[PDB]
């Protein structure tokens, strides 16, 4: 219904910290919920949680800059994601017309499935070891600081970066792109034969590869 | 100069850190010393109210503005208002750069000044990530150690809420193991990088008292003991500087390097001395451009007029140049100046021989036409012939400034024409 997120909202302002705002917060899901507004920001307010009940018809969910542990069950209708520099650990299924994930400087440490709509998506700043397939229109990739240990296989414009990993393994599904990937990989410590064994295969007629930046 | 309206100094945009080049006009025009605070905090701290209270007054583009306006406590220094504006803002654009934003915030401003809202939690230090990267950041000398040699003061500011909690407020706890290691990063930096540290307080505006006078203590702090942005040892930074150095960061981000703190004054000092070439190459083109009016009497003149003012120009090096280590400007300065001699010689013995030439011309066509047509065969012309051309020849040098090759020439006449005064005196 509508009056029994009330009840649940109300019942989080009395479980909080001293310094956790929550008044504000009660009062903004109570300013998107009766206005059938699309967009819900959380921005500052030091939360350690969420409540249970999120609106469900928002499509903009911003509950970034917190100590969160643990997100909410996000409601279907949502697709933009912005929940970067709290605490998590790990992310809740997301949403099937998801179109944007932006959770940085958390300490997730697996992702779980990834819809065909994400277009953009930002994972730096955290402790992954592997990673789904990304899909097929997953644009912009940022995981610029975990444990990554090998490269992740696209289901085939596109420009990941993974900056600052673990990985040091190039197969042959990064050499069978076209010249429009862009894959960043330094900082990453390689292998010894595949460091110049780029060098010379990039010294190549290498328009049916993609570009390496290490 | 005069800003009404701050405009952005580097823009953050389409994944990269670029400059503006309308708003780099603007420092290069500004040529007076320059005290440099930057207001560095989350994306809506409320940014804007320390810049318009301290310059003085009273939806956007991401990354570093600046404003400019007089100093209002000092004379001929010239305080620069830079600001953060959309810094950490997710939602908006990239965050790749945040943490260049800081760096470059650090090596540009005289006194960076951090704007957090929290009580200095460990929230608010999990909010200030950009500082555990600044030994992976910036460079000092093409390591981590002479940082507080250019590093400016810290100024936090804490908007809801003196020094007394700071002092101790970063006395990070003893310790191995990793649990507390993360903790010391960020208070380890804050304490040893930053020579003068500082914190200030401000009362919320709603529901002012404690408040208007509470900032004006804090913008009277800033205005009193700001001090002038310095380099490697004085060297006031003025505008055309700032422009140098913010060229020379930005095109090291977008480029792979480091912003290097030695590289960046090198090449300011070689480009400052590029100017001092170009400074007294004009004042050598001025002074020998009237001084010297060929073809000339002698060459030692000429040599003295040179030996003269190429010492005279080297002066105007000197009076506006510094850092010519290894003497390399003072000798291309040297080696076109000997080049302009070596062409100035041989200009003049052309000029010489073009004068001679005509004034050869000039003179003797005359004879040339009236022996030409047969005056000078009657039997008597012969020592008419001597008189003329004898007085002639009178006629020839009494004529100022022939240039060093003047007779030279002129034998080449006489040598080569008296086949005539052969005939002359054969038909006497």
């Amino acid at each position: 219904t509508y009056a029994d997120y009330f009840s649940a909202w109300d019942k989080w302002e009395k479980q909080a910290l001293p310094g956790e705002e929550r008044d504000e917060a009660v009062s903004r899901l109570k300013e998107c919920l009766i206005n059938n507004s699309d967009e819900l920001r959380l921005d500052r307010l030091n939360l350690s949680s969420l409540p249970d009940n999120l609106p469900a018809q928002i499509t903009l969910l911003n509950v970034s800059y917190n100590q969160l542990t643990n997100l909410p069950e996000l409601p279907v209708t949502l697709k933009k994601l912005y929940s970067a520099s709290n605490k998590l650990s790990e992310l809740p299924v997301l949403p099937p017309a998801l179109e944007s994930l932006q959770v940085q400087h958390n300490e997730l440490e697996n992702l779980p499935a990834l819809p065909d709509s994400l277009l953009t998506m930002n994972i730096s700043y955290n402790e992954i070891v592997s990673l789904p397939s990304l899909p097929q229109a997953l644009k912009n990739l940022r995981a610029t600081r975990n444990f990554l240990t090998e490269l992740p296989a696209f289901s085939e414009v596109r420009e990941y970066f993974f900056d600052r990993n673990q990985i040091s393994h190039i197969p042959e599904s990064i050499l069978n792109l076209r010249n429009e990937c862009s894959i960043h990989i330094s900082d990453n410590p390689l292998s010894s034969h595949a460091l110049p064994a780029l060098q010379r295969l990039t010294s190549s007629p290498d328009y049916h590869g993609p570009r390496i930046y290490f | 100069i005069h800003m009404t309206g701050p405009m952005c100094l580097i823009e953050n945009t389409n994944g990269r850190l670029m400059a503006n080049p309308e708003a780099l006009k603007i420092l290069s025009a500004i040529t007076q010393p320059m005290v440099v605070v930057a207001i560095v905090g989350l994306y809506r701290t409320g940014k804007s109210y320390l810049m318009n209270k301290l310059a003085g007054k009273k939806s956007h583009t991401k990354g570093i503005w600046m404003w400019c306006v007089p100093h209002p406590k000092k004379p001929g220094h010239i305080l620069v208002l830079l600001d953060t504006e959309g810094l950490g803002d997710v939602e908006k654009g990239d965050n790749q750069n945040d943490s260049w934003i800081f760096a470059l915030a650090v090596l540009l401003s005289s006194t960076f000044v951090y704007n957090s809202i929290g009580t200095i939690n460990q929230q608010a230090m999990d909010q200030l990530y950009y500082v555990t990267e600044l030994t992976h950041r910036i460079r000092s000398k093409s390591d981590s150690a002479d940082f507080v040699s250019f590093f400016p003061d810290f100024v936090w500011t804490l908007r809801d809420f003196p020094d007394e909690y700071l002092t101790y407020s970063l006395k990070l706890k003893k310790g191995t193991s990793q649990k507390d290691e993360t903790f010391n990063l960020p208070r380890l930096c804050i304490r040893k990088f930053f020579p003068k540290k500082k914190c200030f307080v401000f009362d919320r505006p709603v529901h002012d008292p404690e408040f208007v006078q509470q900032v004006a203590d804090f913008c009277s702090y800033i205005f009193s003991n700001s001090k002038t942005k310095t380099l490697s040892g004085g060297i006031q930074v003025n505008g055309p500087r700032l422009e140098s150095l913010v060229l020379t960061y930005v095109n090291a981000i977008s480029s792979g390097d480091l912003p290097c703190m030695e590289n960046a004054v090198l090449a300011l000092a070689q480009i400052e001395n590029s100017a001092a070439v170009q400074k007294a190459i004009a004042h050598y083109e001025q002074q020998m451009g009237q001084k010297v009016q060929l073809p000339t009497e002698t060459l030692q003149e000429l040599l003295d007029l040179h030996r003269d003012s190429e010492r005279e120009a080297i002066e105007v090096f000197i009076r506006s140049s510094f850092k010519d280590v290894d003497h390399l400007f003072q000798k291309e300065l040297a080696a076109q100046l000997e080049k302009k001699r070596d062409d100035f010689c041989k200009q003049n013995q052309e000029a010489s021989s073009d004068r001679c030439s005509a004034l050869l011309q000039v003179i003797f066509s005359p004879l040339e036409e009236e022996v030409k047509a047969g005056i000078y065969s009657k039997p008597g012309g012969y020592r008419l012939f001597v008189q003329k051309l004898q007085d002639l020849k009178k006629k020839y040098y009494e004529e100022p400034r022939k240039g060093i090759q003047a007779e030279e020439i002129l034998q080449t006449y006489l040598k080569s024409k008296e086949s005539m005064t052969d005939a002359i005196l054969q038909t006497d």
